């Protein structure tokens, strides 16, 4: 998960 | 927004839609080519290729469960193509990038048109 | 084998495929939650979700158009997952993480199962 | 594009  | 996102998301769901398409479920409609059947799904067919899109976006015929292509179609070009489709994997080589580029043409699949484009004019 | 892959292809396919649900074109179920519906493709929720695999592979299920989910599962917290679904980004607030959680649970979506269980010990 |  990333911060998009 | 304030939205996390998952980076292999995207790349997992056209595993699955490909993994669907492999055991033929939910399948709904099929592409004849020079007498040569492809089982595929209306929508995944309609977000790579701009052809299918005005096709299955056609009142008539987003109801048809057979979609006959131009007779100067090559079934390997479709084939590699629509595992393209399914997979982000073109199987480009020197003797089918003329088909290849052909039937991208034809289906409308840009991405794909300038790649080949691209390869043909480095062989030159 | 020798194939060139379209880094793009998977997340330019998602973006199409939410494109088609927002226009309604071509979406084949309706999901009903506490009488709030939600239109959507069953192979893109089959994609997804362990829970619609399970319901769309069934012989009598994968026939119906009406889908209607355990009355215990809150709208919102469907319509986050369902966004996700179609475009890996997750809507993910300390006023929704319990019901987000709850539902991906339900709906067998394990890798936002383990994001909301991280989220919530951090907090703890 | 690249070689997967
Ligand atoms: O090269 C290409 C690939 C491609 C895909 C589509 N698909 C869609 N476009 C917009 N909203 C939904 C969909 Cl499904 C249309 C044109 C082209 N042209
Ligand atoms: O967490 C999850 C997400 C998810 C998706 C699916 N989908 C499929 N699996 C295998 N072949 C085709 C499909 Cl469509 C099954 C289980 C789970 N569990
Ligand atoms: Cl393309
Ligand atoms: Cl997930």
């Amino acid at each position: 998960w990333v911060i998009p | 927004d304030s939205c996390i996102q998952f980076t292999r998301h995207a790349s997992d769901v056209l595993l699955n839609l490909n993994r669907l398409r492999s055991r033929d479920i939910l399948t709904d409609v099929v592409i004849v080519v020079s007498r040569e059947q492809f089982r595929a799904h209306k929508t995944v067919l309609m977000a790579c290729s701009g052809l299918f899109y005005s096709i299955f976006t056609d009142q008539l015929k987003c109801n048809l469960s057979v979609i006959n292509l131009d007779p100067e179609i090559n079934p390997e070009g479709f084939c590699i193509l629509l595992d393209f489709m399914y997979t982000s994997r073109l199987n480009l080589r020197e003797g089918n990038i003329m088909a290849v580029m052909a039937t991208a043409m034809y289906l409308q699949m840009e991405h794909v048109v300038d790649t080949c484009r691209k390869f043909i004019k480095a062989s030159e």
